[PDB]
DNA sequence: ACTGTCTGGACTGGTCGGCGCTATGATC
DNA sequence: GATCATATTGTCCAGACAGT
């Protein structure tokens, strides 16, 4: 259940498994914070 | 956070002259005859233009993903 | 020379809050706790002795570290702020404290060991965000224009609200009419104990004192024998020589003739304190009362027990004079006589606990280990062993919950509060915010009301509502607080200068007393004289602006105050010599240069910082063009006055009181871009405008205080008319088009969290979508949204009930428990973000901020500045609107009732100068007593092709025709507040109900019911309604069945297992009858079956 | 029989929203 | 390391009560 992610500081992309992690952090710049991306599904929003 | 497309009293557009109007008051000049110019006459326009604050450049700088 | 102008002045202003600020309190006390505060504590405390056979322990300098964490693996990082909020961490600091171990009389080789985490004042000097530029601020995710003065605990902004009390060391004397009596009180602090000492006088003649831990109050001559003095004549002179107190005295110690030793009135004390005890257990525990509680300000060793005395003879005369008409009673309410405790006091009191707790906790841990490993593994590494007896989190624990809480030690409670984030206005204020010990709930008349000293020092309109009002203040926008200097400098300046000791010389009639920090240190020949030269120093810059000097000079007595102690609240005024100020126009053109600070103008002595009491001597002008000879200071700014909100409000001078308390109390609930970070932000609820707009007619110190660059509201475009009585009552209608535009469209943002938590023996949560087959499965549809690791998709609708963190427990006592975490029932909306990270314990954290569009409608309330509010009536289309002959359609209309009946002329005024300013293109200033005139503004109405008062023909939208009144229509400041009808609606028909009482929820997050309150109840009654309230308050809340036996009225048992139903205390297998009831009633009957009562319910036919 | 003193109880209702706490020093 | 018994004992009004 591995699933990417972006760091909130480097802003770039993470891969981590959430189930079996024993820590979750971007190992690019050490950041503990994460992001969890917006899928690519469109969606539909009504204007105003 | 940014401008508004459209006054809010009668719909006149007025996005498209505002960052003129911004440029021209930066300038040194009156905005009141920046209004006149950029036929700015009903004063509900120039509610909405001389009113608006600029943000969203410091909304930008924090990334949100 | 000209006479200067306000503008000038409104520079002055403008660089004296560039160079301090608005939370600089917060920041100066916390920079003076954490200098010497710390130090000053641990000297106090000094050593620890454990029970170890000649050996202590020392403690020595201790210092602060940089903001750092540790995580569960055990790596340390440095900490921000930003991270703090987010990971839902304490933003706290490590404390080093050297530990010097003393073998024998011998000092041995210094321990850096880290006796805990110390949180951190945001922007504060211990603080990483300390110097920082905006550019590297933006980097770390903080707001450049947030103020900071605030501590994060557990993720979540704690303020420190300031504490209006007595001042320490201070004998207050007043007349209790009912009581008929003079009452002196002292409120003596030592080591954050506070003594309430009273010396009262009553309608006898005879003096008597409270101790507390006291239950009587004992004579005021057998304390003043039992601390030291002997015979009857030093308790004669220990209080002055006039000759009336000289004969009051006689009486006094000819009525309390009968105890002539020291040991007699111990005797007393003793007894009364623990009655029925041996003599000397009584000698002891009077000495011990005596010695820690009797003035403890004064010290705790007998030695000083004689100094004690002659305190208490200057209670005496302040006691005794009351009684004589030779001096006023002063007032409680005076700020002279009150000081405000900062956040740097409560931090001090509270880590002086902590670190007592800690010292306790060591000395049991050497104890310990000295008695279970032996002196050979203690003596043989007094390095390891001291730094392994210590536990760091047993005083961090006490320190941030305290601080998360707001629970202080010694009963205070309150203290710190949850930072408001509605907007930029109410985290200032907040920030700026003074809370008074006083219950709410009392009539407080003599202390809510308005003071003549709040002046320049506490907001006169900026206050709280209901049991809030008065108790809870802001300060003043100049209003500055004092800070710490060393007190034996000044002392030993004023005997240097002339001031000759009270050792040395009596107290004479004819000399002047010379207090310090409501100490007497001695009496000099000129007080005028002293007096003067101590300002004169002052303005020289010689001494401190800490330091204030006031002088008492009355027909019967003559004093001179010097006060340098903290909580002064002073303010800011122009020294007038001669009738001409001491700010001159070179100096306001090197302020406007920069080659000038305000710090430069305070050094020079141009402008000096005064406090109620010197104020009392001062002879302030108000506008420069006032100032004449006899004038001592001129006012910098009148407008300053007002707190932060309050000066939001346009012409607040136009407006009633109670409407401009309105406009300031409702600045704070209004929505807009109050941070610039706000999507980053993780706070549970927020609001954002999406087109916030600055004021048309603002002052001028919104523009310094950062209102402008975020702006809280929007202008609107209102015409006064009746229109179709929608309007009626305080309500509103808006326009559908400008509804429709994005006119005060808004967005409500509520953060959920969700923890991994881990339980005992290895359990632990899981991420991850619930299976069909495990129990408490809420429904297929409502994990639509989550992912394969149990977390919502961004952007994603969500609706009532919807899951957004997959999240299972293990079963309690089977298959996986569910725990997820769902929006509220009541609530939608889309998901904004999603953002996963760990907690201080490792465990994973997922924070989902889910954001709704808040388009407006009926039921919203919208607010003017100037107190005028309401919902929204009706959702006017454009086209039935009415529009002006200049083609001007309102996007608001209001009441024209409510205007004259609420005294408001400042909307007027506003709406006039908004009209003004968009015609013109140049903003109109609203600024208090020196804004722009009303008939200056219709004269250029006039001179712009409008009307003067602002009327406008109108048109109705529609009939067509034109109305026969001409319309009063002009710009006005309208903001949006944060009551809206979409998180305000309730509608329960059946659900959860409590475990307790059998009876609906609480509130709306958890399906609660509507209470129907007593009030209810009796106003059902005095309808006459019987069945609707049987229907009410039992067939709808707690209608339930119960078995009662007929023969003894006891509540009968039912066997479902046996199926059959009988009376335990009585048998009766037969006559038990069925009765219907509130569960209620049950609960109450079994709670007085618990009460040891037996309530017999004797039963009745229904016919 | 009066008089000042000690002791006891209550301090309008309702609602929205949040914050935070409810173990530990021995024992094998 | 993993467990386990214990974990301290603000005002005002009205009724009852020693004192003179
Ligand atoms: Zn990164
Ligand atoms: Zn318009
Ligand atoms: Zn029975």
């Amino acid at each position: 259940a591995t699933a990417v992610y972006r760091c909130a500081k480097c802003g770039k992309e993470v891969e981590l498994d959430l189930a079996t992690a024993r820590e979750v952090r971007c190992p690019y710049c050490g950041s503990k914070i994460l992001y969890k991306p917006r899928p690519r599904v469109a969606r539909r929003v009504k204007a105003i | 956070m940014i401008v508004p497309v459209r006054c809010f009293t009668c719909g006149k557009v007025l996005a498209d002259k505002y960052y003129e109007f911004k440029k021209r008051v930066e300038a040194g000049e009156d905005p009141g005859k920046v209004l006149d110019d950029l036929g700015v006459e009903r004063y509900c326009c120039r509610r909405t233009l001389l009113s608006h604050v600029e943000l969203i450049d410091q909304v930008m700088v924090y990334k949100v993903y | 020379e000209p006479t200067l102008t306000p503008d000038e002045l409104w520079l002055v202003m403008e660089s004296y809050w560039k160079e301090k600020g608005f939370v600089r309190q917060h920041l100066d006390s916390y920079n003076a706790f954490i200098d010497h505060g710390l130090q000053d504590v641990v000297n106090e405390f000094g050593e620890v002795v454990p029970d170890i056979p000649n050996f202590k322990v020392k403690f020595g300098k201790i210092r602060i570290g940089q903001p750092e964490f540790q995580e569960a693996q055990g790596q340390r990082r440095p900490l921000y702020p930003m991270d703090a909020r987010i990971r839902n961490l304490t933003y706290s600091a490590p404390l080093y404290l050297e530990m010097i171990p003393v073998v024998n009389g011998i000092e041995q080789e210094p321990v850096e060991v880290r006796i805990g985490e110390l949180p951190i004042m945001l922007k504060s000097k211990a603080c990483r965000l300390y110097g920082l530029s905006d550019e590297e601020l933006i980097k770390l995710g903080e707001d450049p224009k947030d103020p900071g003065g605030y501590f994060i605990i557990n993720g979540s902004e704690r303020v420190i609200v300031s504490i209006e009390d007595l001042a320490p060391n201070k004998t207050l004397v007043e007349r209790d009419e009912r009581q008929n009596k003079v009452v002196a009180k002292v409120f003596s602090y030592r080591h954050g104990y506070r003594a309430l000492i009273t010396v009262e006088r009553k309608k006898d003649g005879i003096l008597y004192v409270t101790i507390p831990n006291v239950p009587k109050p004992v004579k005021f001559v057998y304390v003043m024998r039992a601390l030291g003095l002997l015979t009857d004549k030093e308790i004669v002179e220990a209080v002055s020589d006039d000759p009336r107190i000289q004969q009051v005295l006689f009486d006094n110690l000819e009525d309390a003739s009968d105890i002539s030793t020291q040991e007699e009135a111990l005797d007393y004390i003793g007894r009364l304190a623990l009655p029925g005890q041996p003599k000397e257990y009584r000698l002891r525990r009077a000495e011990h009362i005596i010695d820690n509680n009797l003035l403890p300000h004064m010290g705790v060793d007998p030695e000083n027990r004689r100094a004690k005395a002659y305190y208490l003879g200057m209670m005496a005369l302040k006691v005794l004079e009351l009684s004589l008409g030779l001096r006023g009673e002063d007032d409680k309410d005076h700020y002279a006589n009150k000081r405000l405790k900062l956040a740097g006091d409560l931090l001090k009191d509270l880590f002086r606990v902590a670190f007592g707790q800690l010292v306790k906790d060591m000395q049991y841990q050497m104890t310990k280990t000295y008695q279970r490993k032996g002196e050979r593994y203690t003596f043989e590494n007094i390095q390891r062993f001291v730094r392994n007896s210590i536990r760091p989190d047993v005083l961090s624990e006490r320190i941030e919950h305290a601080l998360a809480t707001g629970s202080w030690p010694g009963g205070r409670t309150g203290v710190s509060q949850l930072l408001d984030r509605t907007n930029y206005m109410s985290t200032l204020s907040h920030l700026r915010r003074v809370t008074s010990p006083l219950s709410r709930d009392q009539p407080h008349f003599e202390a809510r009301d308005l003071h003549g000293t709040h002046w320049g020092r506490i907001c006169p309109t900026e206050t709280p509502e209901g049991p809030n009002c008065g108790l809870v203040k802001n300060l003043a926008l100049m209003s500055q607080i004092t800070t710490g200097i060393p007190e034996r400098e000044v002392r030993e300046y004023l005997m240097k200068m002339g001031v000759v000791p009270i050792e040395e010389r009596r107290p004479a009639p004819g000399l002047y007393r010379v207090y310090l920090n409501g100490v007497l240190i001695g009496t000099v020949e000129d007080g005028r004289k002293l007096v003067e030269r101590i300002r004169a120093d002052r303005r020289a810059g010689k001494i401190s602006d800490v330091i204030n000097v006031a002088l008492y000079e009355d027909e019967e007595v003559k004093e001179v105050y010097i006060n340098s102690d903290d909580g002064r609240v002073r303010r800011p005024l122009i020294v007038v010599e001669n009738g001409k100020p001491k700010l001159t126009r070179e100096h306001v053109e090197g302020i406007k240069n920069g080659t000038l600070t305000w710090s430069d103008l305070i050094r020079m002595g141009v402008i000096e910082y005064l406090d109620a009491e010197e104020e009392e001597n001062a002879y302030v002008a108000t506008w420069p063009w006032e100032v004449t000879e006899e004038h001592t200071h001129l006012e910098l700014m009148p407008a300053a006055i007002l707190g932060i909100p309050a000066s939001l409000v346009p012409y607040p001078e136009h407006n009633a009181a109670p409407r401009n308390t309105y406009g300031a109390g409702m600045a704070k609930q209004s929505l807009g871009l109050g941070w610039a970070n706000f999507r980053i932000r993780v706070d549970t609820r927020g609001h954002l405008m999406h087109y916030p707009q600055v004021p048309l007619v603002n002052s001028r110190i919104m523009k310094a205080v950062g209102f402008e660059d975020r702006p809280a509201g929007q202008n609107f475009v209102v015409a006064v008319l009746s229109y179709h009585g929608y309007n009626m009552e305080d309500a509103v209608i808006i326009n559908k088009a400008s509804i429709e535009r994005g006119l005060a469209r808004s967005t409500f943002f509520r953060t959920y969290e969700a923890e991994e938590k881990r339980y005992l023996g290895g359990q632990k949560d899981n991420f991850e979508v619930p299976s069909p087959n495990i129990q408490g499965y809420l429904g297929e549809k409502y994990y639509r949204h989550l992912d394969e690791d149990g977390l919502i998709f961004p952007e994603s609708k969500v609706e009532g009930k919807d899951v957004l963190v997959g999240r299972t427990s293990p079963p309690r006592f089977q298959g996986r428990r569910e725990t997820s975490v769902t929006v509220r029932p009541s609530e939608k909306g889309v998901v904004d973000k999603v953002i996963v990270t760990e907690t201080g314990d490792g465990t994973k954290l997922v924070k989902v901020t889910v954001r709704d569009l808040r388009i407006p409608e009926l039921g919203d309330k919208f607010a003017s500045r100037h107190g005028q509010k309401g919902v929204i009536g009706l959702i006017v289309p454009q086209e039935d609107m009415p529009w002006t002959e200049s083609g001007i359609v309102p996007d608001l209309i209001v009441n024209p009732h409510g205007i004259p009946s609420r005294m408001t002329v400042g909307q007027l005024i506003e709406a006039i100068g908004g009209k003004v300013a968009s015609l013109t293109g140049r903003r109109v200033d609203g600024t208090a007593f020196i804004g722009e005139p009303e008939e200056k503004l219709r004269k250029e109405l006039e001179e712009l092709g409008f009307k003067h008062s602002g009327r406008e023909i109108m048109y109705d939208g529609i009939t067509g025709r034109r109305l026969e009144a001409d319309i009063f229509i002009g710009v006005i400041y309208y903001q949006r507040l944060h009551h809206m009808v979409a998180d305000k609606m309730h509608a329960r028909s059946r659900g959860p109900v409590q475990v307790l009482t059998k009876q609906p929820t609480e509130g709306r997050a958890r399906e609660g019911g509507l209470r129907f309150g007593e009030m209810e109840r009796d106003v059902l009654i005095g309808h006459g309604a019987a069945m609707l309230l049987i229907e009410r308050l039992l067939e709808e809340s707690d209608k339930t069945e119960v078995w009662v036996c007929e023969s003894c009225g006891h509540l009968a048992l039912e066997d479902k297992r046996r199926g059959k139903v009988y009376c335990p205390v009585c048998g009766e297998d037969e006559r038990i009858s069925k009765v219907e009831m509130s569960y209620a009633f049950k609960l109450l009957l079994d709670e007085l079956k618990a009460m040891v009562i037996r309530p017999s319910l004797r039963l009745k036919d229904r016919v």
